[PDB]
DNA sequence: TAATTTCCTAAAGGACG
DNA sequence: CGTCCTTTAGGA
RNA sequence: AAUUUCUACUAAGUGUAGAUGGAAAUUAG
């Protein structure tokens, strides 16, 4: 058997299939002369606005009730937490009583005030006319009378925020968790420096502004959490945060601006308080987008004055301290030195240095661990003091003035812009086109925006935290009162791309009624005298049917005779969630009618003694398997239409199996005849509104291989689905408007030659016989269906998946891996390898061959994104520009995954996903982070329910039988180390490695000094000349070597074999011993000494070290690309092999599989895949019940150990 | 009058441009994707003898398709690929690259560019 | 107050008549053999506001292979087959087939007649 | 934009005409 | 007494 | 350059090859 055999039929799934409906016949005119349409699209106007009153009345309700809250558990949890609990099992109580927290909070909630006066239909009947007043708002709710129940969608969405189950969208979980964590934060920060604020500065404008009785000081201590839980109270809590606004322009200091304001003393580095959660521009025209624009952003607005205020305060930046200014670290501190100085990290090498200075020893070689220690504390470390750029900076050099100068030069760039682009803000500009299509206009917002946005973010590196101690002050003023005036701009920036990013189409659509609230229950039997909605088959042409309101029975009295016309009709109703159903069905004064009073099965009914709370009796549960099992035996509804053959007495060890076993049996949809001329002379009467589902592969045109949907929808009603595919309720119904106006349509016309856009399409031009739209589905009014299908609602194999890949691998012998990453030439390189290491096929994925009836079409991907980014090169306005390189990279990944799931049944394998949460990239590969970040989750939800479509649907693989080998996804940051066969692995030391030695260039090869490099020489061992090789053999130790701390062999013998490829940004290609050659008769050395390492320490210039370090790090690159041409690339190795001769790509490019990988990218898949091949050696060392917890996560000297223990 | 055939002469001149614009759309289409002309592109009419080329409110970049409006048959251009929804109703073909605009390309020019 | 301004007009149909044979051409080419309607051949530009269906000077037959001019663009155009080697510049089609001009084939019915 | 929920229902209760 | 909404009930 | 919808198209003529889970609410950026 295989391994995916086992994986199928494992957990339950909901997909939403949706499809167009064609109106048949003159039912389309039935609803517009029956007045139908308008109805529905002013009830869905207005549905909006009876909400937004009815969470306006909900928050006045919860206004009312959490001034009466009281949480009595306060005064031993503000204790409990404060006792640094060291878990000791003392933190399951501590849970206990937070629980109790939670839960006493919601019975003032579900408790009080009515609350099934808060849910029902009550409320927009009696309680919303009382709260109203205006005679329009109350017009408003005396229309949706008659249609409560149509709101039970939004009060399923109501009843979450009073529940107790640790979501976020609960009131309990805000005030407990997103609250009490961060008052108790608050209040230690609180409580570490009280004594630094005083009376007569803060205090006495924040003891009468604020709440004029209890000031200040209790706020923080402890049992003052039960006032922040509302808005008010919130309110003055950010105003103490923030700044109060005193209804005035004068906008007063705050607390946490008082920490911004204690700054005398010029050395922060403390944190600061916390603001808290709570809960409960365009894009309308394009003359309010200019207004906006003309109107916030010209020169007369308050942003530009903003930016005076900067230019002035630049003005006298170097009259304030020189130690008073932090900036936050981050990401900016590598463009900061690069504008400052014009090197990358040199104030990081600077700390670097510091840090090597301050805790690492006297001794020559760094420890990697101390290494990723040191990145990870500088990224802990939280900012510099600019005292501290002044100590990074050199003699003559004082940083606050190409601050200053370099401010200046920016605005006076957006200065310069601005000018250059003022023929616009004339307030009067008559627009001559849709901006949407104009060029001429949204150009220089574009410009504008971008100087503004740019220096924005230049400033934004400028904070350092802000709630940060001792620090400058007076500029720090006008450059907060200026910055929070500033901000807005990136606003309208986000907003003004939501406008000149607008679809052409409109997918705005509504809710269709036709005067039923229960419109569209589900598919039933009896129940088509409420839902209206019966779905009829005809040859291979599907229909729903929905009736009227007042002739609401007109699906009843219709036969089958043979009128050589006969719709089938489809029937046989579910069974809703049996362990609620059949409580409702059988304690709801039915009992009386077909039984009396037992009681005894009341009593244990009644106790809920068959749940738990107890664990069960054998006459407990099974006298509820009984009295059900037997109730059901005489209900006439179900017990002739269902066949119940259950298992016996003792099968029921629990309540769970015979509730699914109900679950599994109830749903049994088949055939119901109804013939054509009566339910025709219905329609054509109008009694009966009759559309056809369609999509383009039911049309008799469509030969090709159909839809996956569609695939699913013809499963539905197949003779082998027994259960496992169920079409469930829920569905609705959409009309979506006419858009493209029919003045506006464009068409290419009929008989008339049209080219290919497609390179590699041999046939090179095509007519067509009739005539084809752009867009056309946009330009009619076109109503669209959405059915929800449940897939696997009853399954059988049921394991946690994680454990189960790894018990299965470890029992297999030769697993298969598939790894994929990214690159610069590929996009994504699929290697794909054995268990032995062995490749076994590999290429790239810059064209995908799409195949049909065995003519195979490749279609290219990279040539056209190299055409859309040459689009984007010349776009003058950059926003159409880049969306659709965005859309197509999201048109593109949704091709990978067919070819991935095919490799997957192919060859049985897992697959190895470079991660995302723990590498910064080299910022230049193709597919950036959130297109990766969107592949992953297309990978996963693909392989929730893989299927290929050109297979039998009743065997396995097929759409009936999809395998289901991984779990659901959850989040971004939640994708850890595994899912399913999906192996997160890092990317760390994957790309520069030789995959036939394992060797890695670790050291750091770029120059400094003489004597540092002459550290570096005497390091080496042997520097000699072979003559017969025609090299330089470098011998040398790792422990030698600083930072080489990772290594396993540490014994390496470097060569200058073959040719380079220097940056000097220019080409150049330099072939090495030659160049080595060159380097040593321009310094006069005789290099036929063998080793001569004193030889290379008696040069005293800095040009020959300077220029031998650029020699000896180019030594080692293995990179070796131009980025101008994709042909010209080679990964080459400087070490031999176990046998001696090297590794050159040259050699393997041109062959049919290759041994080793072919390419620079080829190499990174395969050095992914080795890693989950170390995994899977992993696997079997441990057992079976510790499989579970193997660790995954592979540290980096354990992966060089496997890497260079690989060719042996 | 002197200010009155000048108010008819422009809409002679119309007559002269939709002559160039449908000639010019009976070559597009004849063409492959990579070999399509620069073009510069307006919706007010651009006559090719001027043009006052030295206007900075016109850039030059590829045309992408060639199509027809519904109702009459009057031939819009889409300057860059299909989904830019840059829709145009002028083109006049340069050699000039996005903001350089060098010479208007004339008519032998797109036809020889075929080969 | 008409001395030189007749000239211009005297253009302004000739750019006219162009345009609405340059608007024809495309559609004359996508048409098979069997179907090339019937034509008013002139080598004259002739108005198709009016047609000027009183002369009966004009052949109607047939319209063979429309080739193009070498020299400059012209839409050069043939009746019968290549073997008359007549050529023609300037052809409006009708209904009027063998010398019996009834009524005009304007643009949608030339469009529908393929 | 992303995280996080609820639903993916037939059948009793009843208001009313 | 249909008819037409409202509410309803909680497995491991 | 057609589409339930997106993306590439024309792919043999009203289309092809892949994918697609919707409706609503709330929070944070
Ligand atoms: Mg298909
Ligand atoms: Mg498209």
């Amino acid at each position: 058997m295989s391994k995916l055999e086992k994986f199928t039929n494992c957990y339950s799934l909901s997909k939403t299939l949706r499809f167009k409906a064609i109106p048949v016949g003159k039912t389309q005119e039935n609803i517009d002369n029956k007045r139908l349409l308008v109805e529905d699209e002013k009830r869905a106007e207005d549905y909006k606005g009876v909400k937004k009153l009815l969470d306006r009345y909900y928050l006045s309700f919860i206004n009312d009730v959490l001034h009466s809250i009281k949480l009595k558990n306060l005064n031993n949890y503000i204790s409990l937490f404060r006792k640094k609990t060291r878990t000791e099992k003392e933190n399951k109580e501590l849970e206990n009583l937070e629980i109790n927290l939670r839960k006493e909070i919601a019975k003032a909630f579900k408790g009080n005030e009515g609350y099934k006066s808060l849910f029902k239909k009550d409320i927009i009947e009696t309680i919303l006319p009382e709260f109203l007043d205006d005679k329009d708002e109350i017009a408003l709710v005396n229309s949706f009378n008659g249609f409560t129940t149509a709101f039970t969608g939004f009060f399923d969405n109501r009843e979450n925020m009073f529940s107790e189950e640790a979501k976020s969208t609960s009131i309990a979980f805000r005030c407990i968790n997103e609250n009490l964590t961060r008052y108790i934060s608050n209040m230690d920060i609180f409580e570490k420096v009280d004594a630094i604020f005083d009376k007569h500065e803060v205090q006495e404008i924040k003891e009468k502004i604020l709440n004029s009785d209890y000031d200040v000081e209790d706020f923080f201590e402890g049992e003052f959490f039960n006032f922040v839980l509302t808005q008010e109270g919130i309110d003055v809590y950010n105003a103490i945060i923030g700044g109060f606004v005193t209804e005035s322009g004068e906008k007063i200091k705050g607390l946490n601006e008082y920490i911004n304001l204690y700054n005398q003393k010029t050395k922060q580095k403390l944190p600061k308080f916390k603001p808290l959660y709570k809960q409960v521009e365009g894009y309308t025209s394009d003359e309010e987008v200019l207004e906006v624009f003309r109107n916030t952003l010209n020169k007369n607005s308050e942003i530009f004055s903003s930016i005076k205020k900067l230019e002035k305060l630049f003005k006298n930046f170097d009259e304030y301290s020189s130690a008073g200014i932090f900036v936050k670290n981050g990401p900016a501190i590598s463009t900061i030195s690069k504008d400052i100085f014009g090197e990358w990290n040199v104030i990081r090498d600077k700390w670097n240095a510091e840090y090597d200075d301050i805790h690492l020893k006297k001794k020559a070689v760094v420890t990697e661990k101390y290494e990723d220690d040191r990145r990870k504390s500088f990224k802990k470390i939280g900012s510099f003091s600019l005292e501290q750029l002044q100590e990074y900076a050199d003699a003559d050099l004082s940083v606050v003035e190409k601050l200053k100068e370099i401010i200046i030069q920016k605005v006076d760039e957006i200065y310069k812009v601005y000018g250059s682009s003022e023929k616009l803000f004339d307030a009067d500009f008559v627009l001559e086109k849709s901006l949407k299509k104009n060029d001429a206009v949204v150009a220089i917002m574009k410009d504008l925006l971008d100087s503004v946005k740019s220096f924005e973010n230049y400033i934004k590196a400028f904070f350092g935290e802000g709630k940060e101690t001792n620090r400058d002050e007076s500029f720090y003023g006008d450059f907060v009162l200026a910055y929070d005036i500033l901000l807005k701009v990136d606003h309208i920036y986000d907003a003004i791309r939501n406008y000149v990013t607008q679809k052409p189409y409109s997918k705005d659509k509504f809710k269709l009624y036709f005067q039923n609230p229960q419109f569209m229950g589900g598919w039933d039997k009896d129940k088509e005298t409420d839902y209206r909605a019966t779905i009829l088959r005809y040859g291979s042409k599907y229909y729903l049917a929905i009736m009227d309101k007042k002739y609401a029975k007109c699906l009843q009295k219709i036969d089958k005779d043979d009128v050589n016309g006969n719709y089938e009709k489809i029937n046989y109703k579910l069974l809703p969630g049996p362990n609620k159903m059949l409580p409702k069905v059988f304690f709801s004064k039915k009992w009386m009618a077909y039984y009396n009073p037992s009681e005894d099965i009341q009593k244990i009914y009644k106790n809920g003694t068959f749940k738990k709370g107890d664990m069960f009796n054998l006459n407990d549960c099974h006298k509820l398997i009984d009295f059900f099992k037997d109730s059901i035996s005489r209900y006439p509804k179900w017990s002739n239409a269902y066949d119940f053959n259950f298992s016996e007495t003792e099968k029921y060890k629990d309540i769970a199996g015979f509730y699914r076993e109900v679950e599994e049996q109830g749903y049994k949809v088949s055939f119901e005849s109804a013939s054509k001329k009566e339910v025709d002379k219905l329609v054509e009467e109008g009694k009966l509104y009759m559309f056809q589902i369609y999509n383009k592969d039911f049309s008799d045109k469509s030969h090709g291989t159909p839809n996956l949907h569609t695939m699913y929808f013809k499963l539905l009603f197949d003779e082998n689905n027994h259960g496992q595919i169920r079409l469930s309720g829920g569905a609705e119904l959409f009309m979506r408007r006419a858009s493209l106006k029919k003045e506006e349509l464009v068409v290419h016309p009929a008989n008339s030659p049209i080219a290919n856009k497609n390179p590699d399409n041999p046939k090179k031009t095509t007519t067509l016989s009739y005539d084809v739209y752009k867009d056309k589905r946009f330009s009619e009014d076109q109503y669209e269906l959405h059915i929800p299908i449940a897939i696997n609602k009853c399954p059988k194999n049921i394991f946690k998946i994680n454990t189960e890949v790894r018990v299965l691998l470890k029992h297999d012998d030769n697993p298969y891996v598939i790894g994929i990453d990214r690159g610069e030439r590929n996009l994504l390189y699929i290697v794909v390898v054995d268990g032995k290491g062995n490749i076994v096929e590999q290429y790239s994925l810059n064209e995908i061959i799409n195949n049909f009836n065995g003519i195979r079409i490749k279609t290219d991907y990279h040539s056209l994104l190299d055409k859309k980014e040459k689009e984007r090169f010349e776009a003058r306005q950059n926003w159409t520009s880049i969306e659709n390189i965005k859309e197509l990279k999201a048109g593109y990944i949704s091709q990978v995954v067919h070819k991935i799931c095919e490799l997957v049944e192919k060859y049985d394998a897992v697959i190895a996903l470079e991660d995302l949460n723990s590498g910064f990239k080299n910022s230049r590969v193709k597919v950036e982070k959130q297109v990766y970040q969107k592949f992953e989750k297309m990978l996963i939800d693909k392989l929730n329910y893989m299927v290929d479509k050109k297979s039998n649907p009743c065997a396995t693989g097929g759409a009936l039988k999809g395998y289901q080998i991984t779990n659901k996804f959850e989040s971004f940051k939640s994708m850890s180390t595994q899912n399913g066969f999906i192996f997160y692995i890092p990317a760390w030391l994957t790309s520069k490695i030789d995959p036939s030695t394992g060797f890695v260039n670790l050291l750091k090869t770029k120059y400094t000094s003489i004597a540092d490099s002459k550290k570096f020489i005497s390091s080496f061992d042997r520097i000699m000349y072979v003559p017969e090789e025609d090299l330089f053999e470098f011998a040398l130790d790792y422990k030698n070597f600083s930072r080489t701390d990772a290594d396993y062999i540490k014994k390496w013998k470097l060569y200058s074999y073959g040719n380079r490829i220097r940056i000097f940004f220019d080409w150049e290609e330099v072939c090495l011993t030659s160049a080595y050659k060159e380097l040593f008769n321009k310094y006069g050395i005789n290099y036929q000494q063998g080793d001569i390492r004193a030889l290379l320490c008696e040069q005293s210039d800095k040009a020959f070290y300077s220029s031998f370090m650029a020699l000896m790090s180019l030594m080692l690159q293995m990179r070796n690309s131009i980025t101008g041409r994709t042909d010209v690339d080679f990964l080459i190795s400087p070490v031999k092999n176990s046998d001696g001769i090297f590794y050159d790509s040259r050699n393997y490019e041109a062959q049919e599989n290759a041994i080793l990988p072919k390419n620079a990218d080829a190499n990174g898949a395969y050095n992914i895949a080795r890693k989950v091949l170390w995994a899977i050696g992993q696997f079997k060392k441990a057992e079976d019940e510790k499989l579970d917890k193997v660790k995954i996560a592979i540290s980096n000297k354990e992966w060089l150990e496997y890497a260079q223990t690989s060719v042996k | 009058m002197y200010l009155v055939v000048q108010a008819l002469i422009r809409a002679c001149i119309i007559k002269e441009i939709d002559l160039y614009t449908e000639q010019l759309y009976n070559i597009i289409k004849s063409l492959p994707y990579d070999k399509r002309p620069n073009v510069v592109y307006s919706d007010q009419p651009l006559d090719p003898n001027n043009l006052d080329l030295s206007e900075p409110e016109l850039w030059a970049e590829q045309v992408g398709e060639c199509m027809r409006y519904a109702h009459n048959d009057q031939p819009c251009f889409y300057i860059g690929s299909t989904k830019r929804e840059l829709r145009v109703n002028y083109i006049v073909p340069v050699i000039g690259v996005r903001d350089e605009i060098e010479r208007v390309m004339t008519l032998e020019e797109v036809r020889n560019l075929h080969k």
